[PDB]
């Protein structure tokens, strides 16, 4: 689980 | 159906200039990096800082949105130090002979071991988009284009026209004869050659730093070095 | 000068005359092959196509005029690059396999598979684009002379001047197959987005072979040791 | 080196 996941969803 | 395609010329560049994230500042502190520890340690703070910026500007870049969650996370990983590469090459345009990261963090070449290669690499990038005066506008297009471009491997492609299309439309406003187009379109595009071999080669050297551990790393800045490994 | 003199058409005439021969690995489907002999086919091959590289290199319009040093690190630069676009050039009739030599055609499988990957891609960007022979050869002198550019300042503004022309030539040639000046600028832009591209598999390709110096298995021709060696 | 008087002759 990437953190740019998580930043590109907010 | 990409809303991208269906904007003018005007459109695009407007869209791109008000997506510009901000210059930001390095640390307070006058005191001259001319070490590995303190130098290296302020551009991946920056570079941290900076990435935050950048996610929200692709977001932003037409096109970018109509890719699955996946692409653009490739997208980013691929192009991220080619991104932050051109904007430093941009702003240290009107500073010949120095890389301005921030506009308190002013380097010259007397400052790493092997680092000097990459430094001298973006000065006469720098230097060359100075000879060619490279105006804003024309700026903001490259930068889309290494975002979109570099990790390509249909849609995409029909952005990647429309980029075209804004450059072209730049510099007919300007005055540019039609030979004169063309001729400025393949000198801006050959740079992005070297702005990839310029990334490839920081991407190695910050793998060192990370396997030399003595500069701290964020996990963002990890995570993006490991997906180039 | 000479090369900024030139037509459009001559340009690419001397360019197609200019064109190196396509050579032949050592492969062998009755010799069994190991990970390293295989790679070892590749490296042979790219050994003795330098030689007629270098003397391609000496006939592109405007590459003499350089001093040697200069003409010795464009080529350090390019080398790679211009070994790779020949390469998925000859393999665009190839769909899903590279044609390192008319006695060598391989896919992935068999086929390290990441770079395979882009080759492939590029091959297949260049397939759907009709590429044609005379925008081949324009593109690889291209990056001969830009691979290295930015690496007198007389001798950049000639080099500078040629690749001007250049492009020229490939305008003259898109013009020429019927295409609306909107769709030679996309095609121009288009193709020379690919050579980012091939710089990238470039560089990737220098340190899979920095690699393969340092496990000391797979042949490396002196030539080839030395090219390694200005790079890093 | 190699690369050098390859070219120059
Ligand atoms: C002369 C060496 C440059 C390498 N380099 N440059 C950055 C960087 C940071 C912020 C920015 O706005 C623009 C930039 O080019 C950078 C960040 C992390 C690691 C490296 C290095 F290549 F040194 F590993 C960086
Ligand atoms: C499967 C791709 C590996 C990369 N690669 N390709 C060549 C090569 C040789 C001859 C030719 O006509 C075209 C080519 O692309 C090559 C030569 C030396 C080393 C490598 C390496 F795998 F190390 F990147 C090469």
């Amino acid at each position: 689980h990437k953190i740019l996941h998580r930043l590109l969803q907010d | 159906n990409s809303l991208a395609l269906s904007l003018t010329a005007d459109q695009m560049v407007s869209a791109l200039l008000d997506a510009e994230p901000p210059i930001l500042y390095s640390e307070y502190d006058p005191t001259r990096p001319f070490s590995e520890a303190s130098m290296m340690g302020l551009l991946t703070n920056l570079a941290d800082r900076e990435l935050v910026h950048m996610i929200n500007w692709a977001k932003r870049v037409p096109g970018f949105v109509d890719l699955t969650l996946h692409d653009q996370v490739h997208l980013l990983e691929c192009a991220w130090l080619e991104i932050l590469m051109i904007g430093l090459v941009w702003r240290s345009m009107e500073h010949p002979g120095k890389l301005l990261f921030a506009p308190n963090l002013l380097l010259d070449r007397n400052q790493v071991e092997g680092m000097v290669e990459i430094f001298d690499m973006l000065l006469a990038t720098s230097s060359r988009f100075r000879m060619m005066n490279l105006q804003g506008e024309e700026f903001v297009c490259l930068k889309s284009i290494i975002l979109l471009n570099s990790g390509v491997y249909d849609h995409i492609h029909r952005v990647l026209d429309k980029i075209t299309d804004t450059l072209i439309h730049l510099m007919a406003k300007a005055g540019l004869t039609l030979q004169q187009q063309h001729q400025r379109l393949a000198q801006l595009l050959l740079i992005l050659s070297h702005i990839r071999h310029m990334s490839n080669k920081g991407m190695e050297h910050l793998y060192s730093m990370k396997c030399k551990n003595v500069v701290p790393l964020s996990d963002l800045l990890l995570e993006m070095l490991d997906a180039h490994r």
